[PDB]
Formats: C-alpha cells, structure tokens, sequence
C-alpha cells in the first residue's frame, strides 16, 4: 500500500533556490512565488501572496518574508496589511506581523521590501499616498518604526557595509540615509547633495549595488553613483552609458529590475533598447550590455531575449534575467554572459526573481 | 477628438487612444463602463496619478487624471502599459507602478481610466 | 470630466447572460462575466472568491451567489455564504451564512438553486456526506439541513410546484421533497427504480419540462421523470441511438449537456464518435436535437466543443459553451441556427445562464 | 512518465498533478495538507496486465499548483455515487478547503 503524506521539506538544497514573484496580474488577488531549482528547471514549491504580494527571503536563509493585503471579503470589510514569515524549507507560515494599512501596492521592484544587511529588521515602503517607511522587527514580530523623514522619497536601498542603514531616493534629487539602532527605530540620519535632476534625467530607482557604493542607471543613458564608504554619502554623475554610434540609434535603458552589479569584476549590467523616446523607459531589453564600471566603458553586449527584470548572484557568479514569464540563467564569471537554460513558464506575470542567500 | 462617448469604440478601447498615454492596466470602457463612468459596483479612486498627453486632432497638449475604479477584481479586458512622461515614485503622482486604488475603502484594482482635467 | 460611480448595466436586463468563469487556473478569483448576447459586449462582473456558484432570482430582479471565504484565504475560519447582489448595479447587499459544507465543486446548474415562487435557494452540501440546504432568502438563513437526500446529489425544481424539487439518488430513484412556507420539509416521497446505477448511468443534468424531466445516460439513452400528478411516475430506456448512430459509438458527453425546449418538446444534447470508458465528458462534436413526443432525431449541427449550454424558452434561443466561447443559437425551428460567437466570455466556465425574462 | 496524464495511475484525476508541483505521486508539495478523503478510480496497468485501485487524495490550503492539468474520467461517475466522482474538490473537508494539487495514491489490487 502506499498513504499520501505532507510534512516534508523542499527536495532541493537551498543553495538551487530561486524566487518568481508571480503578481498574476489578470488574477491579483492570487498572487504567490514560485520556487525553482535554477540548476535544472524543476519546480519546488510555492507561497500563497494574496493581494499584490511582495518576497524577500531572510538574510540567513532560514525564511521567506512575504508582504500582502487581506480584507475580511476580499473585495470588501476590514482591511489587514501584513508582513508574513514563512519556514524556508517547509514553505510553512509561522508568523503575521500587523503593519498600518498603508502598505505599497505596486509592481515588485526589490526597493519596496527590503531588509536591513545584520537581517534584524525588515524596510518597507510605505504609500498613503503619502509616502513613509516601515520598519518591522523579525524577532518581536512588531511593527516599530515610521520613518516620516522620508515623506516625499521612494524605496529602500540596504547599506551592504553597514548593520542597519538603508538609503532612500528622494524627490530633490538626493538621497536620504536613515541609520537604525538596535532596537529599530532611527538612530540618526544625513541627506546627500542633489545626485541628478529630477526633470532632466531621471534615474530609475534599481540600484546596481556594491558593497559601500550603489550606481543607478538614467532614462538617457547616464550613470549616477552614491558612495557610501563614510557616513556622508558621496554622490557624482553623470557618465555615458553611450557612444557616438550608440547615440546615431537612440540607445537608452529600459526594464524594471533593470540593471545588476557583480561586485567582484565591477561589471554592470543593464537592460537596453535602441529607438529609445518619451515613453520606453519599460521596453523590453534588445541587449543585455556589460560595463565596466571603473573604466566607464562598455566591454559586452549579448541579445536582451525581451528581458524586464534581472537579479545577480555574487558567489555563484549568474544573471538571472526574466521577461514576465521565463527566466533565463546566464554564466557570469567571465565578461561574456553564457546562456545556461531557459525556465520556460515560470511565472505569468512576475517582474522580480530572487536567489536563495547563500551569503549568510 | 475629447469626446469619446462620440467617437466610435473600437478607437477609445485601444491604447492608442490619445489620452490614455500614461494607463497602466485594464480600460474601463472595455469593462462594462465608458471612459468617464466606473463599471457598475466599482468605486473611483480619490487620488491618481497624472500628466499630460497631445491631442493630435487638435494639436493641443491636455492634463489627464488617471483614476482606477476600485473594490472589485480584475477585469482583464483591453490591458494597456503605456508610459508617455512617466516617472518613478519619487515624483509619486506622475508614477503608475502603483495601485491608485490605495486609499479606496477596498483597494482591489478593477480598471482604469483616462480623465480629461483640461489645456495643460 | 469626473469619474463617477453608482451605474447601472448599460443594456436591458433582456439583453443579458451570465457567464459563470471559475478561473480554475486561480480558482480563489471565480468570478460571473455578464455580457449582452446580442452583440457580445462585456457588461459587467460579480467576483465570487474560491468557486463561486450563480444564479439568478426567479424574478429578474437580483443575483444570487454562494462561495466560500477564509479570513486569510489559505488559513484561518471558514465561512461559506449565499449572497444577494443587485442586478441591475452589480453591487453587494446581503451576506446568508451557511454551515461550512456547501459543496466545492464544477457549476453544474443542479447545485445551486431555488424554489419555483422564488422563496427559498435550494443548495448541494457535501461534508462529504451529502444533505440539501434551505436558505429563506426575504428572512436571509438557513433554514436546515434535508438530511434525508442523504446519499443523493443535485436539484431538480418541480416547476409546477411552488417549492418541491426532485434529487437523484444512489438507488437510481428520485427523492422528491416538498417544503413548508417555513422552509422546512413538510413531506417527501421516493420514486422507483428508474435507471441502473452500475448498467447506464445517467447524466444529472435535466432536460426540463413544466411537469416532466428527462435525463440522458453515458451509453444514450434516456429516461424521464413524470411528475404531473401525486407521485414521481418514471420510464425509461429509450435510446438517442439509431444502427449507423451505435455503429459509429456515438455517445453523450459534456457537463451542462442538455436542454428543453418546452413549447416543442425538442431536447438538445451534445454527442460524440467512439465513445468509450472515460468520455463522458469529452467536448461536443456534434449537437443533437430530438423530438421526445415522437422519439427521433429532428437535426444534428457541428458542436463547435461545446460541453455546456442553456435555453432560454421565452426568445427561443440556446447558448453553448466551450470553457471560452459562448454561442448564440435562433432554435426556433427544428434546425438550430447559429447568430455568432462571443469570444474570450471566460477562462474556464462550464456555465452560462440567461437573465430570466417572464416565467410565470 | 509520471508527470503525464497518460500514465497508467491517472486514470481518474481532474486536477494538477502534485508529482509536477514540488511534490511526487504520494507527498504533498510542502506546506500542503493531504485530504483524508479522496475519490476513488480502478486502473489498468498496461505492465502487468491487472487493475489496481487508485486513491485521488488531493493537497489543500494552498492555492491552484496550475502545472500538469488533467482531466481524465476512466470510470468515474457522478455525485450520486458520490466517492467515484471527480467534479467535486476533495479538499472539501480540511481546515483550509483551498485546492492546490491530486495525487494518485496506489491502495491494491481491485
Ligand atoms: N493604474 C493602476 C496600475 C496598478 C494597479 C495595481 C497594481 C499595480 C499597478
Ligand atoms: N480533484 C479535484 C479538483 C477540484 C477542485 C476543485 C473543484 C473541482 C475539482
């Protein structure tokens, strides 16, 4: 005979793992993440998200951290906005930390649910529509803080040198860094100078993140850089992503998890289109181009297979790239992204996929 | 040319339609509703986001409010991302990547639309 | 310009069909599509959670939904409901609790109905074991549970009787049931034997009549269902099936598979070729129409895949549908004509339903 | 072969199958709950020529895998021979109905 039984693990070690957050926009209110295995396509697992849902997996690898809207009738009574944790391994929910019902609902780019670098305190953003950041706290399961400095600025970007800093892009141009203490709320603060202009290049918000700098990437073309090495935060920019004869074809940026950095090389990546005007900055990749970014030179370009959105693993050296439904991994360990396999149907509608941490 | 309830459908339920230059989601006129009228049971949002979109026929420049209709769940029909003078959300009410429905009493997204405010 | 709300459908209650999607694919997002079948406009929808159920009052005047809701969809309470929703402005008025057993299941038109003076919804529970439930829809409860349909499944209304209803048994018999003004049983009766559970299992669809009800078997034959006088008199076989029909294996398949029209006596059914174990639900390759006075066929058209259709006695009219597609039919004459096809009405519907006109 | 609607154990499922969905023919994917209750189907091995009877316990409280569909009736029949009928959610009594996934578990010989 044989009895059909649950309580088991994901068949893969976490070191295969990786995230597509399926929004399923034509069915939002059943949003989830899917769990492949990148090394052969195979599917793991998935977590319910309900409305909207937003994943991140802890720092530590231990759970998956999801962000999701409930009404007691779905489509009406009483509204709660949730951080949930779930067991990595069972795909188990454990936990549900109330926040106010101001969460972000919105496409999943990585800046709205982050977490701070010592994994201690989960970041997000927040729109009322008035914009504020919410910073919950893993172990008392608490919502704790309320950063109000960062009215009028958008999405979270950790401070890899750093426990518990987090910067945030702001409507002056600037950047906001808000420096937590152990106990989640604001330890201090600093504002950077204007980076870019707001009006006349304005940056997309997916940071190509270093250790102790971040560089974004404009819908021009250009590169702003923020280094973070002191507790002032350095800004400076424009450089070209661009040519002579890349500017002949109108080449600009264009995704939404639009660009990667591998931290090792200093090679960036970035989604790119030619016939660039008002109104691609969402296009779908032509190329994927790679930049050296010490040089401020361009060293690669390989076909974009209509990529939106991408994710790097440093350890491991790939590119994950995704066009809404199939993820791509890519072989990244030497300037030339190799093609691996396609995961064909992975999500129906996903803009973001993740890796399992290995890092710790 | 700013009168869609005149002009014929199939042109207002396009996402060429001149106004619907910055619409991300799902038409409300192809759901049961007209550019300007909620499909029945859903609720406009009090808050959008904006900008302005040239009118071709007339060569003038207008601003449009782009509300959602709100508290009912998808409606899957006429699905457009267009994103003339778009922003990120750090210029928050020019940016679509949001649920404008966010404040409604319930938030689930329904459709969306393209309000004609007026000459920008 | 100012968006407002508070509409009504924009075409005439005439004019309208409800086309049941369970969204299979994401099935806690079912939701009914109204649409004008006139011209195959989208008029409208009304979202109905995790498998919804629909029909419409016997007056025209609201719609009727059951589902099923958990206070966190995948984990928390429990509560299955009846809703009473406006038809005219798609909104939401009055929840109906009901104990946690109502069935989950495909929209088979018998699991979900109503008394013929429109005082009670008459629903399948299953727990799993099966009882019928009551609703009092001016009082907005439940009734209780009719226990002695124990063992049974579906409803079949009396549509000569203000609120009796029949259902099929494991015996091959039919229970009638007959309520008191409160809801309650006030008396049943058993019919006999009428068809062979383990020898030619019927369809539980019906093809009905005002004081008659006849039935088609997995093998084509059919079987009726008189109930004209005090008791359920009930016949049966004859077959659908003339020598080159049962040389060719041809059989009855789909899921609302069958239909009546009164004024004629003709009964639609959808058939296919080599029929064998395990295609009792295959898609139609052909419509059938019988004439059940003189027990011959009168026409066969193409199928066009359909699995599901429904009759509307008052315009003379058939839909069928294919999961997708609805069709209109003019079955005004013995031939059924074929007026277009509404494409893309649903993802995954088994069930589409006319918008009562008259019935008195 | 497993992962197909035309293997020999699927002979009554309408569903998604649990072995395409993180799971294999008798585990649940994780996280999902096994039903204490199934539908039931008889069928035929095409290796050793017998007739097995198949248990189709579905996985519940996580919403639709959406891998593998199928939809196969080999002997099923309808709700009024209630436990050979496959157009009724077989999570229906477990603490969270939500369907997610059916497996086919082998119970023996017919
Ligand atoms: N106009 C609304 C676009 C949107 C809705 C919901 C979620 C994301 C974006
Ligand atoms: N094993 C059957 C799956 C099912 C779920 C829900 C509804 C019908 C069938």
């Amino acid at each position: 005979r044989e009895v059909l039984t649950g309580g088991h693990s994901v068949s893969a070690p976490q070191e295969n793992r990786i995230y597509v957050m399926d929004s399923v926009f034509m069915h939002l209110t059943e949003s989830r993440v899917h769990v492949y295995d990148y090394t052969n396509g195979k599917f793991l697992g998935m977590v319910p998200t309900a409305f909207n849902g937003h994943v991140q997996v802890s720092n530590d690898g231990k759970k998956i951290y999801t962000m999701t809207t409930y009404h007691e009738r779905i489509t009406r009574g009483k509204r709660s906005d949730v951080v949930e944790v779930w067991d990595a391994d069972k795909l188990t929910f454990e936990k549900e930390i109330s926040l106010p019902p101001k969460r972000v609902q919105g496409l999943n780019y990585d800046g709205l649910f982050r977490q701070t670098t010592d994994g201690k305190f989960i970041v997000l953003q927040n729109a009322s529509p008035a914009t504020s950041i919410g910073i919950v706290d893993v172990a008392k399961g608490d919502y704790v803080e309320d950063v109000t400095a960062a009215a009028g600025c958008w999405s979270v970007i950790p401070q890899p040198n750093r426990p518990r800093s987090f910067m945030t892009i702001c409507g002056d141009g600037g950047l906001l860094t808000i420096n937590l203490g152990e106990d989640g709320k604001v330890a201090s603060q600093s504002r950077s100078k204007q980076m870019f202009s707001v009006k006349d290049d304005p940056i997309f918000i997916a940071p190509a993140l270093d250790k102790d700098k971040a560089h974004f990437v404009s819908y021009y073309g250009n590169v702003y850089s923020a280094d973070f090495s002191g507790d002032e935060v350095k800004v400076d920019g424009p450089w070209s992503l661009l040519n002579d004869e890349d500017k002949a074809k109108n080449w600009v940026p264009g995704g939404y998890n639009l660009v990667g950095l591998h931290r090792a090389s200093g090679r960036m990546y970035v989604f790119m289109h030619p016939d660039g005007k008002e109104g691609t900055h969402k296009f779908p990749a032509a190329e994927i181009w790679v930049m050296d970014t010490k040089t401020k030179q361009r060293v690669a370009r390989i076909p974009g297979r209509d990529a939106l959105s991408m994710t790097i693993d440093q350890q491991r050296n790939l590119m994950l790239t995704l066009d809404g439904g199939n993820v791509n991994v890519y072989d990244i360990s030497q300037p030339e992204p190799k093609l691996l396999r396609t995961i064909e149907g992975a999500a129906e509608a996903s803009l973001q996929v993740q890796f399992h941490p290995v890092g710790g | 040319s700013l009168n869609p309830d005149l002009a014929n459908e199939d042109e207002v339920n396009s996402c060429d339609y001149w106004r619907h230059c910055a619409v991300d989601g799902f038409l409300c006129s192809c759901c049961g509703g007209t550019t300007t009228t909620c499909p029945p049971g859903s609720t406009p949002s009090p808050i959008s986001w904006i900008g302005t979109c040239h009118n071709p026929h007339d060569g003038k420049d207008y601003l449009i409010s782009y509300h959602d209709c709100c508290g009912k769940t998808a409606c899957g029909r006429c699905q457009c991302n267009t994103q003339t003078r778009e922003r990120p959300g750090y210029e928050f009410f020019l940016h679509n990547d949001v649920n404008w429905c966010m404040a409604n009493e319930n938030s689930t997204f329904h459709c969306t639309t393209s309000v004609l405010v007026g000459l920008a």
